[PDB]
C-alpha cells in the first residue's frame, strides 16, 4: 500500500548538494559498512531530519539516498495521519511500521511532520487528541520498545520549531541537516541538471543567469528553466542562448512586460523620478553599483525601477553601519525633493508616497535600534518627557536627510537633465550607458574613508604619542 | 568526542557549506570587540569566570 516502485534516484540526478553529500553517502555507509559501525561499538542513528525552505527537493533527496542505498523505499504523506474520527490514525502508523519492519532492508520517508509533530496543548479539540494519539503511537514505535535496529526514518520540514522535544531527544530523532538555498555553484549545477532534457548551445554562461537570480530556491531555478522551453516561437530562431535566458529571468523576477497608452508628461514624471534615485544611489558606497534603470509598466508596478547588488553577506550578519542607513534614507528621499526641485512645493505630486514612508520608517528603526547617540543608544526609557523626545530625533534625522538628498540633488541637475532625456528617448537604460553619462555629467563625490584607513591613522598616531611618552617619561628621567 | 559534543550542543545552525570570503572590515571590527573584551575583562577581573 504505502510503498513505491522504480526507484531510481542517485546523487547524480541531484544537484547542488555539497558537504551534505558526504552526509548521505554516510547513510549509504549506513546501509553497506554497518558491520563494521556495529563492531566498533555504534548504535545505527535511525533518525535523520532534512530542514530548509520549501523547493529544496527534500522528496527528491529522500529518493536519492533511497536509490544510493539500494534498498525499499517508502514515502507516505503525514496529512494522511490526521482524520477526523480518533484510531485510524495509530493503527495506519503500526502498519507502515510492520511492513517496514518485514521488508528490511529498507529506509522509509515522511514528508511534512508539521501536520502530526505539533506541541500537545495548542489545540483543545478532537483533532488534537488523534495528533497526540498519533505522535505518542509513533514515539513507541520509534524508541518505545526493543527490537529495530534496521528501518531508517526519513524526516522532511520546513518549520522544525514546532518539533516535539520528545521527538528531538537522542535515540528517536538526533541527525538534524539543513538543506539550505543553493549559493552560486548549486545553481549553475541545478541548471545544467534540469538543461540536459533540452537542446542547448556551447555558447551559454549560465554564469549571469544565476547572477540575476539571486536567493532563489532550486523550484524556481527549474522554473527558469521552464520559462526557456517555449516562449521562442513569436521570434522563431535557431538555438537557445544566454539573452533569452536572461529575459526569463527577468520575467520569472518582476513579470510580463505591459506596454499601455499614455502621455507625455507622465513618462517625464516617472522619469525624472527614476532618474532622482538613480543620481542619488550613485553618490553613496552602499547602493554604488547599478545594473538597470528603467520606467517601463510591468505587472504590479507601473512605476520604474532600478537594480543593485552590493554583497549579500555584511546584510545576513547584520553588520551595517549607522552611515549606511542614513544614506539609504537620503535615497528613499531622493523623488520628492527632486519634485520640489522641478514642480515646486504648491505641485508636489503623489508618486513619492511610498519611498517616503519608507525613509521615515528606517528613521524610526534607527532611532529605536539603539543606533542613536542621544545619551547612548537607549530606546527605552520610563518618563513621558525622555519618550516624547524619542519622536522628535527622527524627525530631526528626516529633515537632515532629506536637506542632504536635496543638495546632492541640486549638485548633478545636468546629469539629471541628460539622464531623464535618455529615459524618456529610450525606455530603459543599461550600466555601460549610464555610468558613462554620470561620467560626463558628474560632480565631485568625496567617498568617505574606510574602517582600513581610520584603522591605520589612529594606529601611526596611537604609536607616535606612546613614544612620545616614552621620550618624555625618559629624557626626563636620564 | 570534542567534536561529537559540538555537534550535539548545537553549535550549527546555518547548516550550509563554510566557504564564504570574509572582508577585511569584518575581522577587524571582530578583533576590536574581541580586544575590547580581553582588556576589560583583565582589567576588572571575575573571581569565578577566567
Amino acid at each position: 500500500e504505502y510503498l513505491e516502485r522504480g526507484v531510481d534516484v542517485k546523487f547524480t540526478d541531484v544537484a547542488g548538494l555539497g558537504k551534505i553529500r558526504l552526509e548521505l553517502e554516510e547513510i549509504v555507509k549506513f546501509f553497506t559498512h554497518g558491520e563494521m559501525y556495529r563492531r566498533r561499538g555504534v548504535k545505527i542513528p535511525g533518525g535523520i531530519l532534512l530542514c530548509g525552505p520549501p523547493g529544496v527537493g527534500k522528496t527528491l533527496l529522500a529518493k536519492a539516498v533511497a536509490g544510493e542505498a539500494g534498498v525499499n523505499f517508502f514515502s507516505i504523506s503525514a496529512s494522511q495521519f490526521v482524520e477526523i474520527y480518533v484510531g485510524v490514525g495509530a493503527s495506519r502508523v503500526r502498519a507502515l511500521y510492520q511492513e517496514a519492519r518485514e521488508n528490511a532492508p529498507s529506509v522509509v520517508f515522511i514528508d511534512e511532520l508539521d501536520a502530526v509533530g505539533r506541541e500537545r496543548g495548542l489545540i483543545k479539540g478532537s483533532g488534537g487528541q488523534e495528533r497526540d494519539a498519533t505522535l505518542n503511537q509513533l514515539l513507541v514505535s520509534l524508541d518505545g520498545f526493543e527490537g529495530r535496529g534496521e528501518v531508517i526514518t526519513i524526516a522532511s520540514t520546513n518549520r522544525p520549531d514546532i518539533l516535539d522535544p520528545a521527538l528531538v531527544r537522542p535515540g528517536r530523532f538526533d541527525r538534524k541537516i539543513f538543506i539550505p538555498k543553493p549559493g552560486l555553484i548549486g545553481r549553475m549545477e541545478i541548471l545544467q541538471v534540469h538543461a540536459r532534457k533540452k537542446p542547448m548551445a556551447e555558447d551559454l554562461d549560465y554564469m549571469a543567469v544565476a547572477s540575476m537570480t539571486d536567493g532563489m530556491v532550486g523550484a524556481e531555478l527549474a522554473n527558469i528553466v521552464e520559462i526557456a522551453a517555449i516562449n521562442m516561437m513569436r521570434d522563431g530562431r535557431t538555438e537557445l542562448t544566454t539573452d533569452d535566458l536572461l529575459q526569463a529571468a527577468q520575467i520569472e523576477e518582476r513579470g510580463m512586460l505591459d506596454r499601455k497608452d499614455r502621455s507625455l508628461e507622465t513618462w517625464r514624471q516617472v522619469a525624472i523620478n527614476e532618474a532622482a534615485m538613480a543620481v542619488v544611489a550613485v553618490n553613496f558606497p552602499d547602493m554604488k553599483n547599478i545594473e538597470f534603470l528603467t520606467i517601463n509598466p510591468r505587472a504590479g508596478r507601473e512605476l520604474g525601477y532600478v537594480r543593485v547588488k552590493m554583497d549579500h553577506i555584511k546584510f545576513k550578519e547584520g553588520m551595517l553601519s549607522r552611515q549606511s542607513i542614513l544614506d539609504h534614507i537620503t535615497v528613499q528621499l531622493a523623488p520628492r525633493a527632486a519634485d520640489e526641485l522641478w514642480y515646486g512645493e504648491d505641485q508636489l505630486s503623489t508618486i513619492w508616497a511610498e519611498t517616503s514612508d519608507n525613509a521615515r520608517s528606517a528613521a524610526r528603526s534607527l532611532v529605536l535600534g539603539g543606533l542613536s547617540d542621544k545619551h547612548h543608544g537607549l530606546n527605552n526609557f520610563w518618563v513621558a518627557d525622555r519618550i516624547n523626545d524619542i519622536d522628535v530625533e527622527a524627525l530631526r534625522i528626516l529633515n537632515m536627510c532629506y536637506e542632504r538628498a536635496k543638495e546632492i540633488l541640486g549638485r548633478n541637475r545636468t546629469l539629471m537633465d541628460e539622464v531623464v532625456e535618455k529615459l524618456v528617448q529610450k525606455k530603459s537604460l543599461t550600466k555601460q550607458e549610464f555610468f558613462t553619462l554620470v561620467e560626463l555629467y558628474g560632480s565631485s563625490k568625496p567617498m568617505p574613508p574606510s574602517i582600513l584607513e581610520l584603522r591605520k591613522i589612529k594606529r601611526l598616531e596611537l604609536e607616535e604619542m606612546v613614544l612620545k611618552l616614552d621620550m618624555t617619561t625618559a629624557r626626563n628621567s636620564s | 568526542l570534542l567534536e561529537a559534543l559540538k555537534r550535539q550542543k548545537g553549535t550549527f545552525e546555518t547548516g550550509q557549506e563554510d566557504s564564504t570570503e570574509v572582508p577585511e572590515e569584518l575581522k577587524l571590527r571582530l578583533a576590536y570587540r574581541e580586544a575590547a573584551v580581553a582588556v576589560l575583562a583583565c582589567y576588572l577581573p571575575d573571581q569565578y569566570r577566567p
